[PDB]
């Protein structure tokens, strides 16, 4: 199983609404781990089971989707959030990651 | 025996639905409160007519109908869920429910490797018998 | 529950990569799956394998001939061992702990070849 | 053990009803729409008191009652249909649910013909050992 | 494998209730008309934490829940009573549902005593071969 | 299993109602094949499952019966219908025929 | 679906009766039972045997030691073979096709002895 | 399983109400055979399944109890009733008797 | 249904006690358990063993190495046999018949040692 993440690169300003797409070949139905990662560091979490946050993650991110289509949305962007982003399915082994989505 | 489809037509493709086994590996989808509704547990697929097996399968359902209907006549159960369990029990009683007569056609014991098990230990005392 | 990686910084080719993922604040039992991730630089991440707290480890098919995971509950740590190493696995390595509600990443170790 | 009927009387004849297995060979009677109603599926017959087996059978139903009643006390099922299936499973677990110790009283393996299977091949090499 | 309890606490004592098997030896208590009501058939007891088995048992119920919930998702039965019967059938099909390859890891045949059975009768003709 | 067919011979005229009886030793419950056969020829059908005609058989014949008693009835006879008649059970093998019933 | 019988007109005693029942307009598969009937003259008919389109042929007990039925789906025909023949089976023979809705008779072959 | 019978000896007069107790270590729930026995003789019955008399036993005795506690009561005593008394459980083998209770 | 005991009045030590419990008015079949009771003098009674009318006799654990019960349906009687006798079983012995509705005691036999 492999996923497709769109689009490969972004750039925006403060005040818009940003949307990153993770799309599966099959149906997995809630299984999406969204993550955030600055360069050199280790990745933090954002969103597991495609909809629910983790404790320590700000209240402007949001996730969604099921079946085969999953999205992540960032509302009212700040200049903190420039980091690569990722998604992982958990539906069966071997689990698979996307190909990143740069934000600037 | 082979199944020879004697129907007027055969749709050679099988557009199916079923449920998705281990429908929730990690995550909270297995918890009923959070999971899908009844309508969203199905997966779908497409099978082609390799070896004409689909056309073979269509006739088979046909031939089952009489026997199935007669079975339902004899029970007082309102909903019958146990047909495959009874088939499994009948498999077991057919093979091991009775006496296994070795070399017989109804006993499934193969001793060729068991023959080599007793024939390598023929020489542990028969060859060194000085 | 906190995780921490350790290991060397150099390997030689045709050798064995050894990694120790030490857990602190708890123990390796529970409804926790314990996964390994690697990332060569400027890229996406590549899933390696996992273990559960009872047995029968799980893997990735492009590595499934030369990767071993092993859990020690007494000292409560992992040994991940890669064998027949090549020059295409210099990366920052991570041990993730994945659960039904969340998970947690570690700090990651830089591993090169020469 | 034998059953010794200790009842005041015994009706020595058994006037019975049951259902007719393969109740519709050829024809349309197997199709529910055309077939008999619920009341018309029974066949009848008459059994005589050969070997006093009927009188034997009457006492047996009597002796079952206590154990049967205690079984019904312990279940929460409203209608119990599975007693014979559970008996069949218990038969299988009694014989092959564990380790078969050969020559033991609970392992049903007979090797006399298996002895002649290994004793005719004693002479394939032991007699031509020149 | 061992069960390592990863719960916040463990109540080490097990205060239980169950039903009393052969609940009426002699006497009239087995007859439903005379016997106890539904509420009076239970016995009670106290188990201690020997070998930490109670704490072991508590975690196990926890680990079953996901798989149990997924099973209930796939059936259309309103009340499921057959889980243990299906487990028993699976035990039987795992061991004798197929071909038993002797000396294989999935065939449970031990022939050491069977070896002494064929080795005492080696000398009935091999030693008196004058 | 054997059947008994009554009566062995008939003769009548045009305008009456004729009735031939096939009676089984056991209970078979709908299984009666009624046939018609002129001399030298091969037998046609009349009535299978003891009640329903076959396509090509006129609308004045009728069958009936179940259990152990089965009848055939011909209303408003014509001088075509002089032929031997038969009945067969289908309930279990070996299936068995009657002993004919001449009509003239 | 139409049926047609063929065979010789004479046999000799202590010999083998061979009959070919050829079907045209279809094929031997389905919910069709395929029966054989004989009728010595001025009488009732006598049921012989049958076949289904998968296997295990069925019979009549007074003939069950010396009667064989065999189906060929390629040419789509029957061979019925009677062995150890006597002078008590000269008859007009028929192959009937019996189904859940109807059936069909054939044309019948006169077979004598001498 | 063992029972405890109280008290070991009694004496009373005519007109009172006498009560003898049989108490089980476990729960057996109706299984108590109460008996009566004069010296030298063989014991008669009184009460089986802890509540019901036997035919031939007078109408002033009464039994009772269940679970683990069982009693026997004699109302309006007469000078016939001086005899040892006993109780037996029937719930599982080996069945066990009490230790007597003298009445005078 | 009436019961009656019989046997000797004396035994010797290191010997065999034999008791015959004969039933009259019926037969040993039914929903009747057939128990044996003993009573050394001025005491309570001591349960010994029982039989049912099919097989597998039941016992008392302090006697379970040296007590045998056997039923004969033809003459309809019991043989109770005690072996390795001592001086601590001189008693008046009884055979009781216990049922789902009632039971019946016998007449009891005095047995001593010397
Ligand atoms: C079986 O045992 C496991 C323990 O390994 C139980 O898992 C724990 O379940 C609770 C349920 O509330 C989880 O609590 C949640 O924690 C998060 C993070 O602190 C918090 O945001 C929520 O408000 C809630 O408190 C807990 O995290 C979870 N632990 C793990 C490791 O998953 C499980 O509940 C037991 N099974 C059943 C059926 O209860
Ligand atoms: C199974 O067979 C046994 C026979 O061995 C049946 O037992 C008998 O059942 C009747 C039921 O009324 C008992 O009758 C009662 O007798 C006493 C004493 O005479 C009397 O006081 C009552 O008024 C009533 O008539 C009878 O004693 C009893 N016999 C024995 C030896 O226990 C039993 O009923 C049969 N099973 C079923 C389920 O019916
Ligand atoms: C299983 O397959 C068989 C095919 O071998 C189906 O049998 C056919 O069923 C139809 C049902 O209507 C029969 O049609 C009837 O034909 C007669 C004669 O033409 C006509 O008078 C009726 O009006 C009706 O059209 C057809 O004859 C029959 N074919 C054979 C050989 O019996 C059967 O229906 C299939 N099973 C199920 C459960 O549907
Ligand atoms: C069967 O074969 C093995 C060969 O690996 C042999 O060592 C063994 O002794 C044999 N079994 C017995 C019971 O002798
Ligand atoms: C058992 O008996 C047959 C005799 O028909 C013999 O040919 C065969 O070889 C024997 N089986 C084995 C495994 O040797
Ligand atoms: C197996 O062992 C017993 C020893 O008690 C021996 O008498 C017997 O003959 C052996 N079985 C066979 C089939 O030879």
């Amino acid at each position: 199983i492999q996923l497709t993440q769109s689009p490969s690169s972004l750039s925006a300003s403060v005040g818009d609404r940003v949307t990153i797409t993770c799309r599966a070949s099959q149906s997995i139905s809630t299984y999406l781990n969204w993550y955030q990662q600055k360069p050199g560091k280790a990745p933090k979490f954002l969103i597991f089971s495609a909809s629910n946050l983790q404790s320590g993650v700000p209240s402007r991110f949001s996730g969604g989707g099921s079946g085969t289509d999953f999205t992540l949305t960032i509302s009212s962007l700040q200049p903190e959030d420039f980091a690569t982003y990722y998604c992982q399915q958990t539906y069966n082994t071997p689990r698979t990651f996307g190909q990143g989505t740069k934000v600037e | 025996e082979a199944i020879v489809n004697a129907q007027p037509k055969c749709n050679p493709n099988l557009h199916y639905w079923t449920t998705q086994d281990e429908g929730a590996a990690i995550g909270l989808a297995w918890i009923p409160y959070f999971g899908p509704a009844a309508e969203g547990i199905y997966i779908e697929g497409l099978m082609h007519n390799q070896d004409g097996l689909i056309c073979g399968l269509r006739q088979l359902a046909n031939e089952t109908t009489q026997a199935l209907q007669l079975f339902l006549r004899a029970t007082t159960e309102l909903r019958t869920f146990s047909i495959l369990n009874r088939k499994a029990i009948d498999f077991l009683l057919q093979r091991w429910g009775g006496t296994c007569h070795i070399l017989g056609p109804d006993c499934c014991i193969e001793p060729h490797d068991w023959t080599k098990n007793i024939t390598d230990k023929i020489d542990q005392i028969i060859h060194d018998f000085v | 529950v906190q995780l921490q990686e350790s290991g060397p910084g150099l390997v030689k080719p045709s050798g064995t990569l050894s990694l120790t993922c030490a857990v602190s604040g708890g123990s390796i039992s529970g409804t926790n799956w314990w996964t390994w991730v690697r990332q060569p630089p400027g890229r996406g991440l590549e899933w390696i394998g996992e273990i559960y707290y009872r047995g029968s480890p799980n893997y990735n098919p492009s590595l499934k001939s030369r990767v071993t995971i092993s859990v020690d509950q007494s000292k409560s740590q992992f040994s991940l061992k890669l064998t027949s190493v090549t020059a295409a696995d210099t990366a920052v390595y991570y041990c993730l702990r994945l659960s039904h509600y969340g998970g947690a990443w570690g700090q990651g170790t830089l591993v090169t070849v020469s």
